[PDB]
């Protein structure tokens, strides 16, 4: 049994056969937020959405930032890309956010309805024939049809491992974005610049030297 | 600006009040020596006064005709004119700590309620269980919302005692 | 003279269909017309509210001549 | 049932299947009581009919060039005379109130005395398009759907006028000229923080 | 020692220790952050 | 504005909507609303003197309101 | 079936063999249900017919020297008059939308009221090219294949225009004049690293 703390008392709610079926089960729940099975299922969906969203965002911040350091691209910093992208644009940020909220609300409402009732999106005569493809697999949060065009989820032997590479990576991405924010309020530069400045002198450039992360020192 | 008030960084009464406080402190300081404990204490108080006035003017507070700051309690005005730090953020901070303490106490009561003698657990606090619940109460809003959605937060009408009407 | 209303009918015809108020105002005409303490309580509540209204309106909106200059009054 | 307003959600039990426009949309459970649901049906049909006529009139006046629906009663407030289709009308505001009040009182009085009738027929159907009750089902749905759409359209007319100051056609032309740059998120009234 | 810990676990002793800790935390917070009126 | 024309028209119009439009509704509400005097009349629809006085009062009030509003010149 | 899209891979078990243009290409399994497959079949045939007409019209108008397909409604952006084959047309954009909308709505309503008929025939087949059902299936394969090619061609038209700016005929001549220097890799937006 893999654990996040060797010797710590693993919670009973995380030891059930249903809880162990989730990917990345390391028995980490010191606050007991997953005692309720309904709450655990909802939080599992939230963790999956956060993992995918954080992975896409951190990728869109790290890859163009790494290409900017080289001569591949000239993408500005993530904390300044919004202003630069809205300057020479075709619409203000308010109109764009309104269209975004509408388009995101529709799909999130459909996802919410499928979470409330699995496979309910396949109601006949409701999506111009595309309702059949809107029914996900047996596991919540893992749909097929239009999603997953390559069909890599049909092989079960790697499926259980595939999900492990999706949650864990996502968790890392979730911390990555957090660092991106903290570093922004601690050094004032970008993440790639902070990485290079740290690699230049690791013994004197860290969180214990900026004076912000350790005010008592 | 809002309600006919002016910012503390541009109020004459605010500066006059600061000069009055510094004047009375300096007047009290002139009666002592230079390398004595009361003089150092008075200088420290004066530095604290200067830092307090500078910080209040730096925060963008709105002062009145008396030179004293004013708080904005309307959420719209606070979030629209940069006054959310006065009454909005501390409101949510107190809500978090209040629900935190309430949830910890409720969890302790429900936990000791099923034991043999709950009154002993009430007069003599079970420090290990109380400490565990105190550390676990960080997720109080999530646990409270999940409890409310499940219907286990409230007790039924038939299980509560009432008057004979 | 035939025309007009009956307070009992208006009271008995004011119950929401959702059952939020229970039986609504059914039987309120008999419990008020036959109880002098209920009528006295309603009258005193309205009178006290009107008295406070009088105090506020008279100091803010002076109705009598040369009344604002008289501070003691 | 014509359809499902929330794909994958169970329809309310108090809503009949043969009701026109029955999409199962009632989160507040307002039609749970059978008597209340009966009044709400005729109320919705009457509202849809009035809104359809109102939206058609507001569109026709601006499409022909006689101002918007908001500028229509502006003649009675500052020395003006009503013009219908470019023809002068010899009636003051006081005379219009008496005639409209008497006519509407008579019409609505007969309708109310009828007993909540939603589909009168007969004298109201001179062309006989709903003689058979078997084919009236596919035509009643069209009426309720067009009525709901016109209700939303009139509400939008009032909202866009109160938030911009221009008529319905004027807001359409401006939006067709600049869709991304001129919408509800750019008027400064709808969303204040945008 | 079990009886001593049980005595220290009573309501007045626990209340005294808890209020002393809370008061000390608030006092030290106001000491290192003088005159906090806003956030 | 002529006062005679306005008052006569308002009174006649409300008496007409009281006798030919809202008579049945008022009679049905008065019946369900449940020493006295019965006012027998020869009107076929039972429009007694009490209803005439009430409708005429409403008509005169509305007519005088119209006359006053038009007198204000607004 | 007309063949296999991916050699070595087995065709899906829900695709009928008698369907025209059946290549077993369905990795997303969108036509899993027979009800959705019928609608998608009619939609694909209609899309192919419209794509064929659109591609033929764009190529014809560009080869006849009447501008590219992108500069077709440009006369109604700045104010002008449309010219079909060099002959002036007196209809403006406001009147063109009305007639086109009315005619298209009537025709599409009549077509959709039949219940999704893909191959009507009769009045639409006066020459009788499909009198015998033995050879009717062979021409259907050609029809769906030409439609698929036309849809891909129209997608290519839009993509190459948004990537370069020139029209389909102007892009063909440019590519024939400089194949290594004028292609999808030299436009500048397909590959940002190059
Ligand atoms: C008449 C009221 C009515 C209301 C309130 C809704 C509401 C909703 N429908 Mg809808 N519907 C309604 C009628 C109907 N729907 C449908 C057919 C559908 C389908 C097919 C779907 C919905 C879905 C949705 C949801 C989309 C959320 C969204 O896009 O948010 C974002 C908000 C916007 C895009 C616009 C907001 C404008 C304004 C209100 C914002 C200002 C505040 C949502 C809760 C979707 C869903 O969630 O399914 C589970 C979906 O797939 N509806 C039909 C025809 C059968 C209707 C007929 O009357
Ligand atoms: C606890 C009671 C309470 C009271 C007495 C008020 C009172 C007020 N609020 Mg409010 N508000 C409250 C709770 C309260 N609020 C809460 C809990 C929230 C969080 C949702 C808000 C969020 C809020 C916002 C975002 C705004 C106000 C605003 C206002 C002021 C005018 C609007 C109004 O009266 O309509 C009641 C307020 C609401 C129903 C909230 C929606 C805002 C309405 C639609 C007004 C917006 C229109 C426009 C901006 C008005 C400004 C006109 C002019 C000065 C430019 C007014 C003094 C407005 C303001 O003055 O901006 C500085 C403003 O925009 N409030
Ligand atoms: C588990 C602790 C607890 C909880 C969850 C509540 C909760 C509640 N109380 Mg209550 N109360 C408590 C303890 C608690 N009380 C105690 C010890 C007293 C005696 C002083 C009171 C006296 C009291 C009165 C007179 C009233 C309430 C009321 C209420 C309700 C309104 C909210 C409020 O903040 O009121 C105010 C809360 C207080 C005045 C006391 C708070 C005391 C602390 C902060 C609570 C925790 C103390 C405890 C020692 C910690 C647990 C230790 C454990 C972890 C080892 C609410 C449901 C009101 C009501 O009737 O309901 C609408 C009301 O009128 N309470
Ligand atoms: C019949 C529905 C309808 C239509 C066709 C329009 C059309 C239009 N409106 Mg309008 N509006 C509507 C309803 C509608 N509105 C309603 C109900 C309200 C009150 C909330 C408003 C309030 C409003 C304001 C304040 C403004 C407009 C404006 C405009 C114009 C610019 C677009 C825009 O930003 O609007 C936005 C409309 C909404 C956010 C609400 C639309 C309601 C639904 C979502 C649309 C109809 C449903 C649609 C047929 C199918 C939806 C499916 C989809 C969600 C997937 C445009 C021509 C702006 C203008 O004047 O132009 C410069 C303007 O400022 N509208
Ligand atoms: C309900 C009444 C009330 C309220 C709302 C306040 C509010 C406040 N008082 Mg006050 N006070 C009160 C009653 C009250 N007091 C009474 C009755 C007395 C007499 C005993 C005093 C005597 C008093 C003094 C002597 C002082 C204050 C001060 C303060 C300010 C300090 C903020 C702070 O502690 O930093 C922030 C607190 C924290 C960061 C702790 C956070 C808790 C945890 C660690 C984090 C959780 C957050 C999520 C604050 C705005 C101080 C001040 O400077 O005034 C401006 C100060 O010197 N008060
Ligand atoms: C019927 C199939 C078809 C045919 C015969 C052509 C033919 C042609 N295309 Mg094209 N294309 C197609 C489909 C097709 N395309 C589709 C489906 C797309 C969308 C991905 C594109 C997107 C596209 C772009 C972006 C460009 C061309 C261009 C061209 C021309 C140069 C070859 C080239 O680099 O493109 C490569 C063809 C494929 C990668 C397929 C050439 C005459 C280039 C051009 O316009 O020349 C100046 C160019 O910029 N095409
Ligand atoms: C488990 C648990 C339980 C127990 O009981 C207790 C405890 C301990 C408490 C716990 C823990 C928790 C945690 C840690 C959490 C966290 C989370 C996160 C971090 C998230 C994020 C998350 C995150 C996310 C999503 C993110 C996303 C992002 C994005 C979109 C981005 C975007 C962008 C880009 C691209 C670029 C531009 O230029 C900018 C922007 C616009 C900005
Ligand atoms: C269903 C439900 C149930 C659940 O449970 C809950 C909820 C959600 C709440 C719901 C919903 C609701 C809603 C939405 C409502 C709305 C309505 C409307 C809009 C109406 C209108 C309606 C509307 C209407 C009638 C309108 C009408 C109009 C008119 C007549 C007009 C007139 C006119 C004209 C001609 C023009 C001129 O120049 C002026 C005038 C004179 C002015
Ligand atoms: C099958 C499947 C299944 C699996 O599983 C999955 C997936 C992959 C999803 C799939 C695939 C899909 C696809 C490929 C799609 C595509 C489509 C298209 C492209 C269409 C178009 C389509 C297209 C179209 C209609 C087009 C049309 C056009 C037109 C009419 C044109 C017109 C015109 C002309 C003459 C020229 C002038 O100057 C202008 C105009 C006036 C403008
Ligand atoms: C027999 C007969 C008949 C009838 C006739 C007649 C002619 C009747 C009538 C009647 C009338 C002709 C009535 C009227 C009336 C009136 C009244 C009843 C009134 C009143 C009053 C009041 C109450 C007022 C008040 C006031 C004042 C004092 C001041 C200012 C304000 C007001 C205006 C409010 C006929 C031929 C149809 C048919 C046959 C048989
Ligand atoms: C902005 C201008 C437009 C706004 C105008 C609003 C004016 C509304 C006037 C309402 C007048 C009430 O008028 C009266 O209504 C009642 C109540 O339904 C109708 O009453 C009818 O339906 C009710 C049930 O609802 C039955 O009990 C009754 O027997 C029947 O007559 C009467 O036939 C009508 O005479
Ligand atoms: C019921 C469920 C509700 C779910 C709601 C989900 C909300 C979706 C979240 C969206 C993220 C919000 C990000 C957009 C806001 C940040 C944009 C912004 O802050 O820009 C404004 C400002 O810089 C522009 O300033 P100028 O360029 O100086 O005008
Ligand atoms: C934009 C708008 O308002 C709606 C248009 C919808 C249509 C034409 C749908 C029509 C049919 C469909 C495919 C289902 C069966 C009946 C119809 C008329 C053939």
């Amino acid at each position: 049994r893999q654990s996040w703390l060797p010797g710590s008392q693993i919670p009973a709610h995380l030891d059930t056969p249903a809880a162990q079926a989730l990917a990345g089960n390391f028995g980490f729940d010191p606050l007991g937020l997953g005692k309720d099975p309904v709450a655990l299922r909802w939080y599992q969906q939230a963790e999956l959405i956060h993992c995918r969203t954080a992975m896409a965002g951190v990728a869109g911040i790290l890859i163009p930032g790494l290409l900017t350091k080289a001569g591949a691209l000239n993408v500005p910093e993530w904390y300044d890309a919004g202003k630069v992208a809205i300057e020479n644009s075709f619409a203000p940020w308010g109109s764009l956010l309104a269209v975004q909220l509408f388009l995101c609300g529709f799909v999130e409402a459909k996802r919410w309805q499928d979470i409330r009732k699995p496979g309910s999106q396949g109601e006949p005569g409701s999506f111009l024939g595309f309702e059949a493809s809107l029914k996900g697999t047996s596991e919540l949060g893992y749909p097929g049809g239009p999603f997953d065009p390559l069909g890599l989820s049909k092989e079960a032997d790697k499926w259980a491992d595939w999900k492990l590479k999706e949650v864990k990576n996502g968790r890392l991405a979730m911390l990555a974005f957090l660092g991106f924010v903290a570093q922004k309020y601690a050094t004032g530069a970008g993440p790639v610049d902070n990485l290079a400045a740290h690699l230049k002198d690791p013994w004197h450039v860290n969180y214990a030297t900026n004076g912000v992360s350790l005010p008592f020192l | 600006d809002i309600a006919g008030l002016t910012p503390c960084s541009e109020s004459k009464a605010y500066a006059k009040l600061e000069k009055k406080e510094l004047k009375t402190l300096e007047k009290r300081l002139k009666q002592y020596e230079a390398d004595s404990a009361p003089a150092v204490a008075l200088k420290a108080t004066m530095e604290r006064t200067k830092a307090r006035f500078a910080n209040y003017a730096k925060a963008g507070l709105l002062c009145g005709n008396d030179g004293l700051p004013h708080l904005i309690a309307d959420p719209g005005l606070a979030l629209k004119y940069g006054h959310a730090g006065e009454v909005f953020i501390p409101t949510f901070g107190f809500l978090y700590v209040a629900g935190y303490i309430g949830y910890v106490g409720r969890q302790y009561l429900i936990a000791v309620k099923g034991e043999a003698k709950p009154t002993d657990k009430e007069i003599i606090i079970d420090v290990p269980l109380a400490t565990k619940l105190a550390w676990q109460g960080a997720g109080w809003p999530l646990a409270a919302v999940q409890e409310l959605q499940r219907g286990t937060l409230l007790e039924k009408e038939e299980n509560i005692t009432v008057s004979p009407r | 003279f035939g025309i007009g209303h009956r307070m009992q009918a208006i009271l008995e015809a004011h119950t929401p269909p959702s059952g939020s108020l229970g039986a609504g105002h059914k039987g309120l005409f008999d419990t008020v017309n036959n109880s002098l303490h209920f009528q006295l309580g309603l009258a005193l509540a309205s009178v006290g509210t009107i008295t406070s209204l009088v105090a506020q309106h008279m100091y803010s909106l002076p109705p009598y001549a040369f009344q604002a200059i008289d501070f003691t009054t | 049932k014509a359809g499902n307003w929330l794909p994958g959600s169970d329809a309310p039990a108090w809503l009949p299947d043969d009701l026109p426009g029955n999409y199962g949309f009632d989160p507040l459970s307002l039609g749970k009581e059978p008597a209340s649901l009966k009044r709400f049906t005729e109320s919705e049909v009457i509202h849809g009919r009035w809104a359809m006529l109102g939206v058609a009139g507001s569109l026709a006046v601006e499409l022909l060039g006689y101002g918007n629906w908001y500028d229509a009663p502006l003649w009675a407030v500052n020395g003006g005379k009503a013009t219908w289709f470019g023809i002068e009308v010899p009636f003051d505001l006081n005379a219009l109130l008496a005639f409209e009040f008497v006519a509407m009182a008579a019409a609505e009085g007969q309708r109310g005395d009828a007993g909540g009738v939603v589909y009168p027929g007969g004298a109201f159907d001179p062309l006989g398009f709903a003689k058979d009750s078997s084919k009236s089902g596919e035509l009643k749905l069209k009426e309720i759907k067009n009525g709901r759409l016109a209700m939303v359209a009139f509400l939008g007319f009032v909202a866009q006028h109160a938030a911009t100051g221009k008529g319905p056609i004027a807001a359409l032309g401006e939006h067709l000229a600049n869709p991304w740059g001129a919408n509800f998120a750019t008027n400064g009234i709808s969303v204040p923080f945008f | 020692m079990k009886d001593f810990t049980t005595y220290l676990s009573t309501a007045p002793v626990i209340a005294t220790i808890w209020f002393t800790f809370t008061a000390g935390l608030l006092i030290e917070i106001n000491r290192y952050f003088p005159d906090p009126l806003v956030f | 504005l002529d006062p005679q024309i306005v008052i006569s028209g308002s009174t006649a119009a409300f008496l007409a909507i009281g006798r030919f439009v809202f008579l049945g509704y008022q009679r049905r509400e008065a019946n369900f609303d449940s020493n006295s005097t019965i006012f027998a009349t020869n009107d076929p629809a039972g429009f007694n003197i009490i209803d005439v006085a009430g409708w005429g009062a409403l008509g005169h009030a509305v007519g005088f309101a119209v006359l006053a509003i038009n007198s204000l010149q607004g």
